[PDB]
């Protein structure tokens, strides 16, 4: 219905550049700085091997048939040929794991010749990790008091190698792994070694890394299913004995030829070819496993370090399972959880039925019809499964690892990457995840494909990344990979939301980075930009980015000034968002750094005045960095800036009046930002620069993604609404009852100069002479909380309103002076932040807030109507009131948006449309005392007529203005001083106060509906201010207060 | 930046 103007749908200052309880962020604060916790950045390597195989061949040692070792029957060979092939074999199948790295070998040795292998090899790998490999199968088991055994020369004797000497000749950096029986007992003897502490752990301290084949009670197989080298079998030929395990046990063995495993297809390292693709699924497996098991710091230091240990402790896992099936529980020293039956080797085992019957056919010929295994799709959708339901921190994802394995193959790689990227979405949470399984180097690698399917989502998610973690600069620009995002911004490929995440991105590449600035610079970043300076978050960003590039780096200064940057960006201080105009000031104020005119000169002039038209802002984030940049510019002009200060006490005047102006302004802040700058001349060694913030702030926007109860209370306040106006209209008012409903003490000494009921609750907000702020409950007899409204000695109150009444209220506080804050939580008993405050009217200042058009309406004792937008927190207009005296009273009607009332000093009255070409309708006199307009209002109603015209005089005139100049109605309240008017929003109703002590009510036609009489509390006689009346939006009640200490509220029964 | 190979 018609209503629907009286229930304005605009909300305003609701936005995040606003925000509140637990993030003063909006800013003046400096961005949240992170600690990152992936960092490891030495990629150890192995560079020594020493394998050790104690077997005395055809002698058994006198514990105790299988004797496969290597894959070599030793027995078919004899033994002296059979040992040389076993120390050859074994060499080959760890070398396929880490082949550049020295591997010595040593063949039934005597204690002494493994003293020497061992002290050359750490003499070789002096930092570097050297591996032990020990077999003692032919010899005895390992002893309680720590011993390897060995050899004499004559091979007569066992002789026992004491741990502690292995320990002493290889160090530091080293690892051993021991297939033997009974092998804990090494490890036992190990972890007694060093004295106890140097660790916050189990029991550690050095990087020893130990990895025995079984228990201490146990003993490796005998069954001739398996070899004697099982552990080694695993830990370094996983592949092929993770089948043969499979065949001998899972499907009873005799359908399938157990020696075309031997005989499988292809290498390791082609993905496309049968042998390497099972070798990735394993590996994308055991990975899997590992990662989900294990915590953060471990993973990183076995499965992720060192190419070799990552190997073993992958094939480690492998060994977990097999020797569990033969009476053997194997352990590491970083000893890891049970990884046995985890719900992945079943997914193992599926791949590696579907491989081997397979391998029956694709021997009968070479036909390549391998069709690849369904298991890295399955496993992207699984992932997906998780990103819908449960999507939380709700326990990790357990895909993540094979997503990453995914990212190298071109198979799978975009929905990948998509699905990467959807995952990275969900917070800083999921890429420090992303980032602890390892994508870094993956996703940065991919930078140089030229794949135009990948880019929109490599963007996505190097925005993502370099949104949580800043330091990525190094690496992006150390691969080139800044290139890759300046193409995205001249790209063809559409999207401004895209190229904003690739003008962000390039913002951080850049940022205090000059490695980074120079790479970019080169790459023609700046006319990139400008380019496009020809929507509001790539205006944004395209600045940041600009802003960045120059900071502090002259020959960008100089690059910029030179294709005429001041010239594009400057424009954009005019814009709409603030975000967009703060972003602007940011960029021109790092452009900088007698008679004298060079080149620079010019600009930094042009610069400077174009930012000092913009320290009247109507955004505190706006007037931050202008302050900024003028302390920025301050710094470099000292000499000058001070002898303007004397003088005060060409374009350096313009400056120190800037500076004392932010000095003094609402915005606390702003202020202690514009008295930093004063500080900076010498007015009461660059690091007592203040420093930008709109940078920090638009960056929080990428570090989060990218309802119904809002709607809920919304609703809720309209149905009262729109019920209550219809109450208002047709209830046939009767007269005032005189019993108050309170007649509060504010404690206000002079007392309460203007009062504000709240619509919707039980609430009245009061103000004191010097701006305090009370918000008295009325069905309580409570306060709810109290205020200082600016600490600044000059006070002086003007004008309460709320704004956005229909969804959480926030009180906008008009000083005299002009100055307009607006606070939020008002209503809490101690939390209540300044939203905004500006400066309209650049006294006695007098405002109205029209909540249709988003406007403030603000003038005074000047010749101007000043026009506020605050839903762009910009002066959009001057309008000349033409009247050559002061604005005594301004009202805005709340029906009719741009539509604007005003009474003046001399009696006169006028309308104006403040959307017109000429916006003065017209001026009309009526009252004809020549005494000021202490108030007037719009009649209740949806129409342009007017109760208007409550003069000091007394006279309170009606009009309506569509038919005739002189007055519809006059009612004569009061002989003289006429102290304040309060006319209804929908009741036909009005009331007026006198400096008499008095106040009366009239119905609209004009009916005296009630006299009430203020009286003294003492016998000052001075109940000569009643300044405040004010009626509710919704019902008829009545505040009243006067120059006493009281607010009375008032019903009519 | 390495561990596991990307085809290139």
């Amino acid at each position: 219905a018609t209503s629907m103007a009286y229930l304005p749908q605009t909300i305003v200052l609701c936005e995040l550049r606003h925000d509140a309880s637990e993030a003063s962020a909006p800013l003046g604060t400096s961005e949240i700085v992170l600690v990152p916790k992936w960092r490891l950045k030495e990629r150890m390597k192995t560079g020594c091997v020493a394998l050790v195989l104690c077997l005395n061949i055809t002698v058994d040692p006198p514990d105790v048939c299988a004797r496969i070792e290597a894959w070599i029957d030793p027995f078919s060979m004899a033994p002296p040929k059979a040992l040389e092939t076993i120390g050859k074999n074994l060499s080959t199948q760890y070398e396929r794991w880490q082949p550049r790295a020295r591997y010595k070998v040593q063949l039934d040795p005597t204690v002494d010749e493994v003293r020497k292998l061992c002290l050359t090899c750490r003499k070789y790998a002096k930092t570097e990790r050297v591996l032990f490999h020990y077999n003692g199968h032919g010899v005895p088991k390992p002893t309680a008091n720590g011993e390897i055994w060995v050899f004499n020369k004559s091979y007569t004797q066992y002789i026992p190698l004491p741990i502690s000497e292995l320990d002493s000749w290889l160090k530091t950096p080293s690892i051993y792994v021991f297939d033997c029986s009974a092998a804990r007992m090494i490890l036992n003897a190990f972890a007694e070694l060093h004295d106890w502490g140097s660790s916050g752990s189990s029991g550690s301290s050095r990087d020893c890394i130990l990895l025995a084949a079984c228990d201490v009670h146990e003993t490796l197989p005998q069954s001739v299913e398996f070899p004697a080298d099982v552990f080694t079998s695993c830990l370094t030929t996983p592949i092929k004995m993770a089948l043969k395990w499979f065949c001998r046990r899972s499907l009873l063995k005799e359908i399938i030829d157990e020696s075309l495993i031997d005989r499988i297809p292809g290498r390791q390292n082609d993905r496309k070819t049968l042998l390497g693709e099972l070798n990735w699924i394993f590996t994308a497996v055991t990975d899997t496993i590992a990662w989900n098991v294990l915590p953060h710091e471990l993973f990183q230091r076995l499965f992720r370090q060192d190419l070799l240990v990552a190997s073993l402790f992958r094939n480690f896992l492998l060994a977990e399972r097999i020797m569990r099936s033969a009476n053997c529980n194997p352990i590491s020293h970083p000893m890891l959880p049970p990884t046995h039956q985890h719900h992945m080797w079943d997914a193992w085992d599926m791949a590696a039925e579907i491989c081997l019957s397979q391998l029956p056919q694709l021997v009968l010929d070479p036909s390549t019809e391998f069709q690849p295994s369904p298991f890295f799709t399955e496993q992207l959708t699984a992932f997906e499964v998780w990103l819908d339901h449960g999507s939380e921190h709700k326990k990790p994802p357990e895909q993540l690892p094979i997503v990453l394995q995914v990212l190298l193959s071109q198979c799978h790689r975009f929905r990948a990457l998509v699905l990467l990227g959807r995952f990275l979405d969900m917070g800083s949470w999921a890429v420090d995840l992303a980032l602890s399984v390892g994508i870094f180097p993956y996703v940065l690698k991919l930078l140089q494909t030229t794949t135009n399917e990948l880019r929109q989502i490599l963007v996505f998610i190097w925005t993502k990344i370099l949104a949580l973690d800043k330091s990525c600069q190094i690496d992006l620009v150390k691969d080139g990979g800044h290139t890759y995002f300046i193409r995205f911004l001249d790209s063809s490929g559409a999207f401004p939301e895209q190229r904003a995440m690739a003008a962000f991105v390039l913002a951080v590449i850049v940022d205090g980075h000059r490695r980074g600035q120079e790479a970019c610079l080169e790459a023609n970043l700046i006319g990139v930009c400008l380019g496009h300076l020809e929507e509001p978050l790539f205006l944004q960003w395209l600045c940041l980015c600009l802003g960045k590039l120059w900071e502090d780096f002259m020959e960008a200064q100089i690059m910029g000034r030179e294709a005429n940057a001041f010239e594009k960006l400057a424009p954009l201080l005019s814009e709409p968002q603030p975000e967009v105009r703060a972003a602007a000031v940011f960029a021109l104020g790092t452009l900088l750094d007698e008679f004298d005119d060079d080149e620079k000169i010019r600009a930094e002039d042009a610069i400077i005045k174009s930012l000092l038209d913009v320290v009247s802002d109507g955004s505190p984030l706006v007037r931050a960095e202008v302050a900024v940049a003028l302390a920025r510019f301050a710094f470099g002009h000292k000499q000058h800036l001070k002898l303007a200060a004397a003088s005060y006490w060409a374009v350096y005047s313009q400056c120190v009046r800037a500076m004392f102006a932010l000095a003094k302004d609402p915005s606390p802040r702003i202020a202690s930002l514009g008295r930093r700058v004063l500080s900076i001349i010498g007015i009461e060694e660059r690091s007592l620069l203040p420093l930008s913030t709109i940078y920090g702030w638009s960056c929080g926007h990428f570090s989060k993604p990218l309802s119904q109860e809002i709607a809920a209370k919304r609703e809720e306040k309209e149905k009262f609404a729109l019920e209550h106006i219809a109450k208002c209209q047709h209830s046939s008012i009767s007269k005032l009852n005189n019993n108050p409903i309170a007649n509060w003490d504010t404690r206000f000494e002079t007392g309460t100069k203007t009062a504000l009921l709240h619509p919707f609750s039980p609430i009245v907000v009061a103000a004191d002479e010097n701006e305090r702020i009370r918000v008295w409950n009325y069905e309580e007899a409570t306060l709810l909380n109290g205020f200082d409204n600016h600490d600044f000695p000059d006070k002086g109150i003007s004008k309460l309103c709320l704004i956005n009444e229909l969804d959480d209220s926030l009180l906008l506080v008009a000083s005299c002076d002009g100055s307009v804050r607006i606070w939020k939580n008002y209503a809490t008993k101690g939390k209540q932040k300044l939203v905004t405050g500006f400066s309209s009217i650049q006294l006695n200042a007098v405002v109205d807030w029209q909540q249709q058009s988003g406007y403030l309406y603000a003038s005074g004792e000047t010749s101007t109507v000043t026009l506020w937008d605050l839903e762009k927190e910009q002066l959009v207009r001057s309008v000349p009131s033409e009247s050559e005296c002061g604005v005594t009273a301004l009202s805005a009607s709340q029906v009719h948006g741009g539509q604007l009332a005003a009474g003046f000093a001399d009696g006169s009255l006028r309308l104006y449309d403040v959307r017109s070409p000429e916006p003065l309708v017209c001026a009309t006199r009526p009252h004809q005392k020549v005494e000021r307009v202490v108030g007037l209002s719009f009649q209740p109603g949806l129409d342009p007529a007017k109760v208007v015209s409550a003069s000091q005089a007394g006279d309170i005139q009606f009009l309506d203005l569509r038919t005739t100049r002189d007055t519809y109605l006059t009612i004569d309240a009061h002989r003289g001083s006429l102290t304040a008017l309060a006319v209804h929003r929908h009741a036909p109703i009005i009331a007026s106060g006198s400096a008499k002590q008095l106040i009366k009510v009239f119905s609209l036609q004009g009916e005296q509906l009630g006299i009430i009489r203020y009286y003294p509390s003492f016998m000052a006689q001075k109940i000569g201010s009643v300044s405040c009346l004010t009626f509710h939006p919704y019902q008829v009640l009545l505040a009243a207060g006067a120059a006493d200490s009281f607010v009375s509220i008032y019903t009519h029964d | 930046g390495g561990l596991f190979v990307m085809d290139e």
